[PDB]
This record gives structure tokens, C-alpha cells and sequence, in this order.
């Protein structure tokens, strides 16, 4: 009875395929074996995919490396396959978010606006560009990031950011070949895995910022990414099939031009951004910044502060080249008006002059 | 009727309209059967709940108590007296007088008959169907075919209605629910909702077995 | 019909899963099924333990992918979902709570007054922050956790603590998928298991003492 | 019309024509102004005859809808 009875109960946990239960997974990897199926995916990533998943279902139980293996189908399934984004066509739309929002960063949208036209020019969008993938070069915090933003927004397809600075070994940006629990792929395929679509807008944030030492050269991946003409046969070491980058464009960042590796600075079009003026952050933080402070702290119709006072704020408060010292500065106005707001409010619509300012 | 004694049922609800057999026994429901063959022969049947305690209480009673007309009763000497009953209405159970041997009064019969019985008679045609269905597939699950030949040539809408809801096998609960459902067409739809009910995880009971022989 | 299918589900394998050769799972699968369909939980949680049905009726002994699901179960119905704890929205009141919990340098006093003032604030028909997360730094020995729980009782919140200068890696923080016993859940879901409402006041203690000591 | 037991005035009536009320005499006990009737007779009865059966069959399907919400 002791193996018979047991055989049957083995006969019923398989038996009732937990019905109504067991009909999302169908029996723990039908379903997936379902979704591979249902991604478009190329072929040899299906092969891949079915070999590995008849090395899955062999008892899971006692085999941790049947448990990376069913993480492995998981992230095969997960990156996006054949699923795209709507573009626009023009330059047009381009000039009308750069001018915009973003109080025309001074000329040098121009220089952005000729490059996303010659790569609309591109005939058939094709794999093959033998192209820059605009890199940005300036001091930190003066709008690039969200400068890549609008160039997304423009696009009509979702940006995306990775500080892919201070990472010192190739191990998360290829990954590591399959071993044990925890096995994880480069930090690009969780950015793409966190997109889900196979052509987004991808701006990088500090390859200038990479360090090397030990667990092989990121920057061989970096390289094997950055040419459009390499980047199509882009290989993981988690992952094995080369992965498609045609369609996924590449917007980056950095900071010094005489640290960024050398394979890395060739093929690249070079975008010095400048910094708005005192008066041009002042025309910044009356409209874009200072507004925002209070939309964000919730006082909508309820501060103001004069722009000589906003004068005061730059030229004592902020001595960084962006602007984003002069956001923590209008930050501090903003809370300590929402402070002196809460004490009773003393005026239904206040007024911030230049004397007061070493009291808010 | 009024003051009639009270026999507790046999851990079922004895739904009217149905030949069915209740045991007696215990003596304080003898006494009630004594008493009761006193009433010309209408007993007050008031069911007790599902744990039966061996005493009848004045509290573990049910709300609703049928008026049977008795067909005939034969008597056992082995300590029960099975009694045939043939049972008429519902009626609504006011409060609860102690015994033993328990009494309890009721009132007139609580199944109408309201307006729009084209629908009545539509809806008493697709549950004897439905019911024809449950009977004739559920073999596995022994369901019987003198309950189906007993439901056959009806009169009242009733009939057919009470009669089917007993011969079908469910909890005491539901069963309950429907005495308390006095319209004529809320009982059918709740029998016609537990016979899909049944079916349904009667075809899950197949869809286990299918997957049997598969993972064998 | 899916609901009462599979509480036929739960009763036949209820009565199946006593007598286990696959004795780790303990039977508890259908025994916290309670609060798989039987749940006041919203349809994440009914979602999920669907998937938890499919995640049951599995062995034992060295990587169950059924004790994972009993385990994340509790785990998901342990976190409190839709519940929260009534916060008193004041800001005088935190003057009192921090001058009779601490002797004060009246400085910081003054910037937590600030986050606060912005806190009554939140507008935009919910609460979304878009705002700083008050950095503390000093001596270890100066009651910062003191002055984080003076805040969390001022706003009738439910303080913790978990530090991160022992973590190394986002699996002490990050999970692992249910599909073996010996993952361990990360620390602030550790933390929000040990509370009953999805709304805590957390103090982060010691985020300097962080390394990338292994692989992340 | 009758007197009933517990007070209550019941009439049994059908109803005229519309009308359209002028100017308000004040009450109480209220008055109001109008016509004699007001109502358009039936013209090209064709249509309207369609539209009587079309009414009548939709008013079928309608009271024929009702399974536990029975109408007379
Ligand atoms: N033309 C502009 N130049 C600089 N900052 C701007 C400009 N337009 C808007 N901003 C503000 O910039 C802030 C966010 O961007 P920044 O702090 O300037 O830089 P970032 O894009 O966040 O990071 P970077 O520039 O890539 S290092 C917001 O508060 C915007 O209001």
C-alpha cells in the first residue's frame, strides 16, 4: 500500500494537472514552451529554445541547474522578439518638441535636428548605416538626459537610460555563461528586457566613466554594441544566439572627451553641450523649473518670487554650471514656502521679494 | 396545521411531494407519532439539523414545517417505525414550544401560484429536461431511474418541482434555501443553477480522468 | 463555476493530500488554499494563486516547487494588501513628538518640518512624490533611529528596521523565483511581512556601509 | 368614482387630450389653463401601422426577456 497508494497520489498530482490551477502553465512549462512559440523569435534562438527545454522537464526537484535553465527559457522569452514601435517620418516634429519644450538648448538643436534627419534619409531604415550614433559631451546636469528624453518623445518611441558608469569588468555587460542560482546577463539585456519592444531609444549615460582591471574588457562589449554594422551580431555570454541592434537606436552620454576608450571614439559624432546663461537659467527657471517646484510641492496659485530675486538665488545660491543646484536651491524655496504656508496662511497668494530670501 | 406534533427528519429535508420513508426512532418522536396518528393522520413535520442530537431540542429545529398526509404506516419491532409520508406544502414555523415531545404551529402553504405561467410551464419543460440530462448522464455518480419514472405525468408545477429538487443530491443548506424561496419560478432557476453546477464539476471529474490516462 | 470548480479542486485534493508520500509540503496546500479563492484579497493575489495551483500538487526534498508555493503564498498573503493603517496628517502634533521624545538640537527639526509641509501637500487625486528621501548623517551614537520612530509614532506608523550595511547583493534585497525552497525573500518584504498594513515608516540605517562584494 | 374606507378618494378615469398651461391661478385649491385638446391625428397610416407592429413585437420580446422578473 505504501508504494502503490503513494504511485496513485503521484498518479493524482499529475492526474488533475490542477484543472481550472494548472490551465495557466498547463503542468509548469507547457506555457512557456507555449510563449516560445508565440514570440516571433529567428531560428536558431528557437532551437536554442526547444533543446534547452528538453533539457528542462527532468525532474526540477533535486537540480538547480534545471532551475537556471528554466531562468534562462524565461529571459529567451522575456527579450523582446519582433515586437516594434510606431516612428515619425519627419524632422518636423523634431523642431516643434526641441523648440518646444527645452528652450531651444541655445543652437544646438540644429545639430541634433540634421542628425535624426540624415538617419530618416537612410533608405529602407537599413542594418547597414557606416554611421555616428551621437554621442553628447558636457558638464553635468544640464538637460541631456532629458534632452534624450524629448528626442524619444519626438521619436514617438520610449526612451530608456542606464548609468553604465563605474562598472569595472565585462561580466555584467555580456553576462556570465550559466553555472548555478543567480546567473545573470549584462546590464544591456535588462535594460531591453525592461523595454518591451525591440526598437527603442537607448541612451547611454557614462561609457567615458568605465573601469577594467579584471573579469575581462567591458569594452569589447561596448565596441561590439556601438558599430550598427556589429552591434546586429551582438552575442551574450548568458545569452547565446547574437542579438539583433539594428532597430534599437542609440543615443549616449558622457563627460570628457580624453577618457573614453579608443575603440569608442572613433565612428562617433561629437555634440559639445554648452550651459544656459544666468539670464538664459533665469528664463529657465521662470517658466520650466520654479514651476515645477511648485506643481511637484503641491502650491499651484499660492507662492511667486520676483526674477531679481531668482537673480539672487543664482548668482549666490548656485555656483554649479547646470541646473541642477539651482533645482535643489528652488527645492528648499519650495519646501520652506510650504512650511511657511502651514503656519497659517497669512495671504492667499504669497509674495517672495529679494529681501526676505536668508528667511526662506 | 396548528399544535400538530413534530417529528425531526432523518438528516435530510423530507421535501413535499415525494414517497419517501422517515424513520422513528427515538421515543420522544414515538410519542409525537402517538399523538400525531391522533391528528387525522397529518403530521407537522419540522426538521432538526444536520448533527442530530438523540433527543429533539427546541432550538435546533428548522424555520419551515411540511404538512404530509399519510399514505399508510406500518410499525417495526426492531426500534424504528418507518412511516410512509406523503407530504403537500411548506409552511413558515412561527416559534419553538419545548418538549419532549416537541410541538410547533404553522399556518396555510406557503407554494403560490403567481402570474405569467406560459413561463411557469417553459421554465417546469427545461428543468425536467435538464433534470432528464443529470439523470441520464450522471450513471457514474449513481443516480437512480425510479426517481426519473417518479417525476413523470404531474399536475402542479409543484410537483414536478419539489419532487425533482429531492432527487437530486446535494448539501441541506441549499435545499434549505429553496423551501425558503416561496415563488414558483426562484426554485427552478436555483435547481436548474445546482444541476449545472453538478454537471460541471461532473465534467471536471472527467477532465481529471482524462489527464489519468495521459500522465500514466 | 471557475470559483466552485475549483473548491472542488480543494476538497478532493483536501482529502487526497492527507496521506502524502510527499510529507514536506505538510498537506498545506489546500489547508492555506483559504486565501487562494477564498480571499478578501485583490485579483493579484486571486491571479497569483491560480499560478499557485499550478505551483501545488508537486513533491519534496531538496528544491520543492510546492513548498515554494505554500511558502509564497504566505508570503503574498502574509504582506498586507489594501490594508493601511489610519496616519494622523499633522504637523504641530510632530512638534510636540519631538520635543517629548528628544532634547533637540532644533535644527533638523526645522527640515523635517519642511518634508512635512510639502507632505501636506500631496495632491493630484493620490499621493505621488517626485521629492528627496532625508539623508541622515552623523554619529552613529545620536539618536537618528530615536528621531525616526519619534516621526513614525507622530504619524501613527509602524517603525522598523532593517540595515543595509549588511547586504551584498540583490538576493539578500531582490528574490528568487518560486520554484524551490531555500530562496529567501529580500529584506524589505521581510519587513513588510512582519507588518500588517502596506503603509510603514522605514528608517534606512547605514547605506554608506554598502559593497559590491560578489557578481552586481 | 367611490368613497374608500380608511379616506381615500378613488376615481377611475382615462385621460383626454394634452394641454399646455398659460398662466398659473394662484391656490390653493390649484387651477390650470389650456385647450379642449391638442392631439395630432394619424396621418399616412402605413408607416404608422408599421411602426404599431414593430412596437407590439418589441413589447413581445420584452415581456417575453422576464425568467425570475415576471410580468403580467
Ligand atoms: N535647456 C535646459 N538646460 C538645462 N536644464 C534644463 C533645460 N531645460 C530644462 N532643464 C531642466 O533640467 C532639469 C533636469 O535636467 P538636468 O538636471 O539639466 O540634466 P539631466 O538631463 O537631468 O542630466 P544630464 O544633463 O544628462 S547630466 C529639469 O529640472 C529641467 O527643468
Amino acid at each position: 500500500d505504501t508504494n502503490q497508494r503513494e504511485s496513485y497520489l503521484r498518479e493524482q498530482m499529475k492526474a488533475i494537472q490542477k484543472e481550472l490551477g494548472g490551465e495557466d502553465g498547463l503542468s509548469d512549462l507547457e506555457a512557456l514552451r507555449k510563449k516560445i512559440e508565440e514570440v516571433g523569435m529567428p531560428e536558431a534562438v528557437k532551437t536554442k529554445a526547444l533543446k534547452e527545454l528538453d533539457r528542462l522537464e527532468r525532474m526540477q526537484q533535486g537540480s538547480p541547474e534545471a532551475t537556471v535553465a528554466r531562468t534562462y527559457l524565461d529571459w529567451l522569452t522575456e527579450v523582446p522578439w519582433s515586437k516594434a514601435d510606431p516612428e515619425v517620418l519627419d524632422i518636423n516634429h523634431t523642431r516643434q518638441v526641441l523648440d518646444e519644450d527645452h528652450y531651444g538648448l541655445k543652437d544646438v538643436k540644429e545639430r541634433i535636428l540634421e542628425y535624426l534627419a540624415v538617419r530618416q534619409l537612410t533608405q529602407g531604415l537599413d542594418v547597414r548605416n557606416k554611421a555616428p550614433i551621437l554621442v553628447l559631451v558636457g558638464p553635468p546636469g544640464v538637460g541631456k538626459t532629458s534632452l534624450g528624453r524629448s528626442i524619444a518623445r519626438s521619436m514617438n518611441r520610449k526612451f530608456h537610460r542606464i548609468s553604465l558608469g563605474g562598472v569595472r569588468d565585462e561580466a555584467e555587460i555580456r553576462g556570465h555563461r550559466r553555472t548555478y542560482i543567480g546567473a545573470m546577463p549584462g546590464k544591456l539585456i535588462h535594460a531591453m528586457k525592461q523595454v518591451g519592444v525591440i526598437n527603442p531609444v537607448i541612451l547611454l549615460d557614462e561609457i567615458d566613466k568605465m573601469s577594467s582591471d579584471w573579469r575581462g574588457d567591458p569594452a569589447s562589449a561596448m565596441l561590439e554594441v556601438l558599430d550598427p554594422e556589429q552591434n546586429n551580431t551582438f552575442t551574450d555570454h548568458y545569452l547565446d544566439v547574437p542579438y539583433d541592434l539594428s532597430k534599437v537606436f542609440f543615443i549616449t552620454t558622457a563627460n570628457t572627451l580624453q577618457t573614453i576608450p579608443r575603440p569608442l571614439l572613433d565612428r562617433m559624432e561629437v555634440i559639445e553641450i554648452p550651459g544656459y546663461t544666468n539670464m538664459e537659467k533665469q528664463a529657465i527657471a521662470r517658466q520650466y523649473l520654479w514651476p515645477k517646484q511648485v506643481r511637484e510641492s503641491g502650491m499651484e496659485g499660492r507662492i511667486e518670487v520676483t526674477d531679481a530675486a531668482i537673480l539672487r538665488v543664482i548668482s549666490e545660491y548656485t555656483r554649479e554650471a547646470g541646473v541642477r543646484g539651482l533645482e535643489r536651491e528652488l527645492g528648499k524655496i519650495a519646501r520652506k514656502g510650504a512650511k511657511f504656508w502651514l503656519e497659517g496662511a497669512w495671504e492667499g497668494l504669497r509674495t517672495i521679494d529679494a529681501s526676505d530670501i536668508p528667511t526662506y | 396545521r396548528l399544535e400538530l406534533p413534530v417529528i425531526p427528519l432523518r438528516n435530510t429535508v423530507i421535501l413535499p411531494h415525494t414517497t419517501t420513508p422517515v424513520d422513528v426512532g427515538r421515543a420522544k418522536s414515538k410519542r409525537a407519532v402517538e399523538e400525531a396518528m391522533g391528528a387525522d393522520r397529518l403530521i407537522f413535520l419540522v426538521a432538526q439539523r444536520d448533527p442530530e442530537v438523540d433527543d429533539p431540542a427546541p432550538d435546533d429545529l428548522y424555520t419551515w414545517g411540511v404538512q404530509a398526509v399519510v399514505k399508510q404506516a406500518m410499525r417495526l419491532p426492531d426500534g424504528t417505525l418507518q412511516v410512509m409520508v406523503e407530504a403537500r406544502a411548506r409552511a413558515q414555523v412561527t416559534d419553538y414550544i419545548p418538549g419532549p415531545y416537541l410541538r410547533a404551529r404553522g399556518e396555510v402553504f406557503s407554494e403560490i401560484f403567481p402570474i405569467d405561467e406560459a413561463v411557469v410551464r417553459v421554465l417546469v419543460e427545461e428543468l425536467k429536461e435538464a433534470f432528464e440530462k443529470y439523470v441520464a448522464n450522471h450513471k457514474s455518480l449513481r443516480l437512480d431511474r425510479y426517481q426519473l419514472e417518479a417525476v413523470k405525468g404531474t399536475s402542479d408545477p409543484a410537483m414536478l418541482a419539489d419532487t425533482i429538487a429531492y432527487h437530486a443530491t446535494w448539501t441541506v443548506a441549499e435545499k434549505q434555501e429553496i423551501l425558503e424561496l416561496t415563488d414558483l419560478e426562484a426554485r427552478l432557476k436555483k435547481v436548474l443553477g445546482l444541476l449545472s453546477r453538478d454537471l460541471e464539476r461532473f465534467e471536471l471529474d472527467k477532465r481529471v480522468a482524462q489527464r489519468v490516462k495521459e500522465q500514466m
